[PDB]
């Protein structure tokens, strides 16, 4: 005797039901280091920022429409995104015959 | 079991005008000291509600108050009271148990939403004895369990936490609606009022599930009161008292959303209402100079 | 005299994904280790969700 369990999962995508990803990671911080934080992607710095949330909010935003803030979803903590350095680069010359 | 309700009666449905009620947050982000301009389902500012209201107390005639309404994208399911009375959200479907069916019946053991494809039942009616324990002992929404797609349990739902006085402990304020199949449920409490209150609140987002069925019409549900005290027979032999609850309805609608500096929302101004306004939201301040 | 070149841009050093958390399971065990078993004919149709 074998005992043998069958099983059977649809299709059609429309009604999530079950699933998983999960497949967490650490944290780092004041590097810059891109960030899958829940679904929105991202490069900047990491640092904490006096300003809070409320309870249902999930990531903040500012005028212009850039994504300024976000909560871990681990621990429930306002989080801050600044880019890596960035800027244009000029060369000082005295002449190439002097 | 299910028994069908009898001894119909009508009465006008009055109407009354909201003011600037039924404003809730679009989208979960964070904003702050920024007029932000939105497009979605809202409420016209000054529309024309339906009221409906309790009347004919002990067993006069004691009144059809929960009859069938429809739904169209959305509704503002306020409530007035003190006894909490008002429960029972039973609509999304065809009512012919033809697709999956949802009702919404908390304040029980704990709060609960009990979702299933069960036969329906013609008049849905709570019982509510008057004992020590009010038990929710008949079920007439339904009379049967066939089949079952989701369960939710919820500890905190409908808390009437409010202070001892004779006044209207309540004041509920639901949104419902159907984003393409999920069901958003906005809701907030309000303390009590000393009839449309004009003023200015916003509503915080709640849990939404999925789902995915076809919406028909909307019907509400009341708490009964039968005893012995009251003759009756199994179709009514409650008795309804006094509350009042009004119902309006959405529509696709483009608002100016005015955050605070914590960011809750604290003014909002609507387009296409008066020759004042779309020059208000057009140079997207609240201040126009001549 | 003066001139501009090109620009210059930091890379990011890591990468890191968050979830919120993991405590949601679903009830697999009570399913393989099992107290009874079903008949060849007929069976049990458990649904997960
Ligand atoms: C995620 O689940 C854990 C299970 O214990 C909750 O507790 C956290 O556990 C991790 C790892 O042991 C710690 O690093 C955290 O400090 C714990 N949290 C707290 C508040 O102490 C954790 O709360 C859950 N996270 C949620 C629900 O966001
Ligand atoms: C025109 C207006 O401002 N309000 C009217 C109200 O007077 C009327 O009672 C109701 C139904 O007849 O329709 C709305
Ligand atoms: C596919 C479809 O729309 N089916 C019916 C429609 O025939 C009916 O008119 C309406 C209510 O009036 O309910 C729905
Ligand atoms: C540099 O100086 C020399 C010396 O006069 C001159 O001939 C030459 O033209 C100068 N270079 C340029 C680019 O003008
Ligand atoms: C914003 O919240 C703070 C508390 O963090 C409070 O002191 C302040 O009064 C709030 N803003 C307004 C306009 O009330």
């Amino acid at each position: 005797p074998y005992r043998v369990v069958v099983l059977s999962f649809e299709l059609l995508h429309a009604p999530a039901t079950v699933c998983g990803p999960k497949k967490s990671t650490n944290l780092v911080k004041n590097k810059c280091v891109n960030f899958n934080f829940n679904g929105l992607k991202g490069t900047g710095v990491l640092t904490e920022s006096n300003k809070k949330f409320l309870p249902f909010q999930q990531f903040g935003r500012d005028i212009a429409d850039t994504t300024d803030a976000v909560r871990d979803p681990q621990t429930l903590e306002i989080l801050d995104i600044t880019p890596c350095s960035f800027g244009g680069v000029s060369v000082i010359t005295p002449g190439t015959n002097t | 079991q299910c028994v069908n309700l009898t001894t119909r009666t009508q009465l006008p449905p009055a109407y009354t005008n909201s003011f600037t009620r039924g404003v809730y947050y679009p989208d979960k982000v964070f904003r702050s000291s920024v007029l932000h301009s939105t497009q979605d389902l809202f409420l016209p500012f000054f529309s024309n509600v339906t009221w409906f209201h309790v009347i004919s107390g002990t067993n006069g005639t004691k009144r059809f108050d929960n009859p069938v309404l429809p739904f169209n994208d959305g509704v503002y399911f306020a409530s007035i009271e003190k006894s909490n009375i008002i429960r029972g959200w039973i609509f999304g479907t065809t009512l012919d148990s033809k697709t999956q069916s949802l009702l919404i019946v908390n304040n029980a053991t704990n709060v609960v939403i009990k979702v299933c494809e069960f036969q329906f039942c013609n008049d849905p009616f709570l019982d509510h004895k008057n004992n020590k324990s009010w038990m929710e002992s008949e079920f007439r929404v339904y009379s049967s369990a066939n089949n079952c797609t989701f369960e939710y349990v919820s500890q905190p739902f409908l808390m009437d936490l409010e202070g001892k006085q004779g006044n209207f402990k309540n004041l509920r304020e639901f949104v419902f609606k159907n984003i393409d199949g999920y069901f958003k449920i906005y809701s907030k409490h309000t303390p009590i009022i000393v009839d449309l209150p004009q003023g200015f609140s916003a509503l915080e987002p709640l849990v939404d599930l999925p789902i995915g069925i076809n919406i028909t019409r909307f019907q509400t549900l009341l708490a009964l009161h039968r005893s012995y005290l009251t003759p009756g027979d199994s179709s009514s032999g409650w008795t309804a008292g006094a509350a009042a609850y009004y119902v309006g309805y959405l529509q696709p609608r483009t608002f100016l959303l005015k955050y605070n500096e914590n960011g809750t929302i604290t003014d909002a101004v609507d387009c296409a209402l008066d020759p004042l306004s779309e020059t208000k939201c057009t140079l997207k301040s609240f201040t126009v100079e001549k | 005299g003066i001139y501009q070149t090109s620009n210059f841009r930091v890379q990011p050093t890591e990468s890191i994904v968050r979830f919120p958390n993991i405590t949601n399971l679903c009830p697999f065990d009570e399913v393989f280790n099992a107290t009874r078993f079903a008949s060849v004919y007929a069976w049990n149709r458990k649904r997960i969700s």
